[PDB]
RNA sequence: GAAACUGCGAAUGGCUCAUUAAAUCAGUUAUCGUUUAUUUGAUAGUUCCUUUACUACAUGGUAUAACUGUGGUAAUUCUAGA
RNA sequence: AUUCAUAAUAACUUUUCGAAUCGCAUGGCCUUGUGCUGGCGAUGGUUCAUUCAAAUUUCUGCCCUAUCAACUUUCGAUGGUAGGAUAGUGGCCUACCAUGGUUUCAACGGGUAACGGGGAAUAAGGGUUCGAUUCCGGAGAGGGAGCCUGAGAAACGGCUACCA
């Protein structure tokens, strides 16, 4: 799936494809608001902290 | 039907204004005022049917809009203002007084009037009530509040007014024998003193008038506004003074000024 | 071209709408109705204002030929006309342009379209581009 | 001066005659039985506080559209995160 | 005609309103503070009045029908008390209580290819027949119900649900 990723300290945004339903997996049953660790998804986001915030199913 | 009703078919429009037939299909309809809907004559019918100052009625908001017309001593600036009896038109431009005022034949009548008299109206009082704090107010027929009026003023008593001003100068108690002008009903235009009342508790008194041609005739109490003394009226009165004729002596009258 | 004669009646000066009205009523023996244009520059050369702030219409020809009776109006100054006549009117003449736009209803049209957007739309644009790899 | 916010309007108008037989409607009443945007005319010296070490009145608070920018869906006057 | 308008006393309140707004002009005044004053009119604001309304409402007046004679209270029918609800009266609704209400002067029921009225057609008169339809009133937006906003809608070129 496709994230959506913001650093409200800058007000910069990009998006990232992920594949591999190993490392997407890292959000599941996860809420929007839920805090989520970084290098499950990726090993450029070791260290970084998500916040879930929404986002589009398909359709 | 679910609200306030915003159009008049020319047909149900009253027939006072003289309106044609044909030529569209809506009259205008007045707005709310001083005066009640059917018993008015909205600016938009003066300026142009009357006055013929305005051919259209797009011309008569141009006349407007630079603020020549104004009523009752205010300018006024809505196309269907309701003016009403008793009311003053003042065009300064064309240096031009008007007083609203009925015909014979029931309808409101262009009359000019001088400069002075421009200045202030009658009222009748129709109710005087007891307002908040103690201060006492009359209410005239053209919807006009005017608090701490005089202890003596009662209810269908006439009652002149500054305009200039929005203060009472004098009044005139409804009583035997007082110059009358009748405003509604059939002898809608008719003048002429009082002779009595008949009383009628628990509905619609009778008051009993006759005129300078020892001619009588009744209406309800409602449409009688007192204006004077027999002789003394406190405003002019139109060409005719209310007098009514019989249609053969209107024929005679119309045919004795035929001679070019 | 037969003396013609211009006559008006019923006449009002009317100051607060800065023009004098009235009746335009003219006779033309051996002369098929006159026309406007001659109306206004003729009026003219009665009314000493010229004819760029003389109005004229309303007229139709009598039954059975020899006369047409009208309307005109004389403003104060061409200042006035300008302002205070219809402007089909001042078309006619020759003091200002028909600025002749898109059909009645292909305004219309233009108006509903323009309803599915909220905003400037640009924004929508450049969304709308993105589209263009799906 | 686009967009957008705010205000007002969209309850008027236009159409039709399915329902409806003491209903509607007409003429005539009543409100000492109520609501009433608007128009018009009136109408407001009082707001704090155990009432000298005193309160923003020379005027107190953010949170949002439009917008910028990252997006989703075949698809609508769909809309999400920043 | 009132327990009316208006006022007075004791308190009450998740305290209503009592201008933190906008446009033109910039002027007076002396103790010289950018002091203190100050023009025309916009928009707003509580209460009362007025105007445009609305909602109920008194009296009388509808076509055919007895091969419709008794009808009304199931699960309000008719009245009384109190409340609740409403903008407000009222069985409008609820609780208690009573047994009332309409009818051959045709109730009740059925039919209507019935919206009502202003009116139309037919010309001795008396009548007979018609009015979906230019104006007034009412009702509806495929059918039913519900409701949001709002002064005003049980709104349909508004929403919600079910049915088609
Ligand atoms: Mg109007
Ligand atoms: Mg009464
Ligand atoms: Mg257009
Ligand atoms: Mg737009
Ligand atoms: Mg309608
Ligand atoms: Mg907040
Ligand atoms: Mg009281
Ligand atoms: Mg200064
Ligand atoms: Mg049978
Ligand atoms: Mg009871
Ligand atoms: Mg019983
Ligand atoms: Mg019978
Ligand atoms: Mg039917
Ligand atoms: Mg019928
Ligand atoms: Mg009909
Ligand atoms: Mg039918
Ligand atoms: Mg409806
Ligand atoms: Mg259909
Ligand atoms: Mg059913
Ligand atoms: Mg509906
Ligand atoms: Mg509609």
């Amino acid at each position: 799936m496709k994230l959506n990723i913001s650093y409200p300290v800058n007000g910069s945004q990009k998006t990232f494809e992920i594949d591999d339903e190993h490392r997407i997996r890292v959000f599941f049953d996860k809420r929007i608001g839920q805090e989520v660790d970084g290098e499950a998804v990726g090993d450029e986001f070791k260290g970084y902290v998500f916040k879930i915030s929404g986002g589009n199913d398909k359709q | 039907a679910r609200g306030p009703k915003k159009h008049l078919k020319r047909l149900a429009a009253p027939h006072h204004w003289l309106l044609d037939k044909l030529s569209g299909c809506y009259a205008p309809r007045p707005s709310a005022g001083p005066h009640k809907l059917r018993e008015s004559l909205p600016l938009i019918v003066f300026l142009r049917n009357r006055l013929k100052y305005a051919l259209n009625g797009r011309e008569v908001k141009a006349i407007l809009m630079q603020r020549h017309v104004k009523v009752d001593g205010k300018v006024r600036t809505d196309t269907t203002y309701p003016a009403g009896f008793m009311d003053v038109i003042t065009l300064d431009a064309t240096n031009e007084n008007f007083r609203l005022v009925y015909d014979v034949k029931g309808r409101f009548a262009v009359h000019r009037i001088t400069d002075e008299e421009a200045s202030y109206k009658l009222g009748k009082v129709k109710k005087v009530q007891l307002g908040k704090k103690g201060v006492p107010y009359v209410v005239t027929h053209d919807g006009r509040t005017i608090r701490y009026p005089d202890p003596n003023i009662k209810v269908n008593d006439t009652v002149k007014i500054d305009l200039a001003s929005g203060k009472i100068t004098d009044f005139i108690k409804f009583d035997a024998g007082k110059l009358v002008y009748v405003t509604g009903g059939r002898n809608l235009g008719r003048i002429g003193t009082i002779v009595h009342k008949e009383r009628h508790d628990g509905g619609f008194d009778l008051v009993h008038i006759k005129d300078s041609l020892d001619n009588t005739f009744v209406t309800r109490l409602n449409n009688v506004f007192v204006i004077g003394e027999q002789g003394k009226p406190y405003i002019s009165l139109p060409k005719g003074k209310g007098i009514k004729l019989s249609i053969a002596e209107e024929r005679d009258r119309r045919r004795a000024q035929q001679g070019l | 071209s037969d003396a013609v004669t211009i006559r008006t009646r019923k006449v009002i000066s009317n100051p607060l709408l800065a023009r004098k009205q009235f009746v335009v009523d003219v006779l033309h023996p051996n002369r098929a109705n006159v026309s406007k244009d001659e109306l206004r520059e003729k009026l003219a050369e009665v009314y000493k204002a010229e004819k760029d702030a003389v109005s004229v219409f309303g007229f139709r020809t009598q039954f059975g030929g020899g006369k047409s009776v009208g309307f005109g109006l004389v403003y104060n100054s061409v200042a006035e006309a300008k302002k205070f006549e219809p402007t089909y009117r001042l078309v006619r003449y020759g003091l200002a342009e028909k600025v002749e736009k898109a059909s009645r209803q292909q305004r219309k049209q233009k108006k509903n379209r323009d309803k599915k957007i909220f905003g400037t739309g640009k924004r929508l644009a450049k969304k709308v581009a993105r589209r263009n790899a799906d």
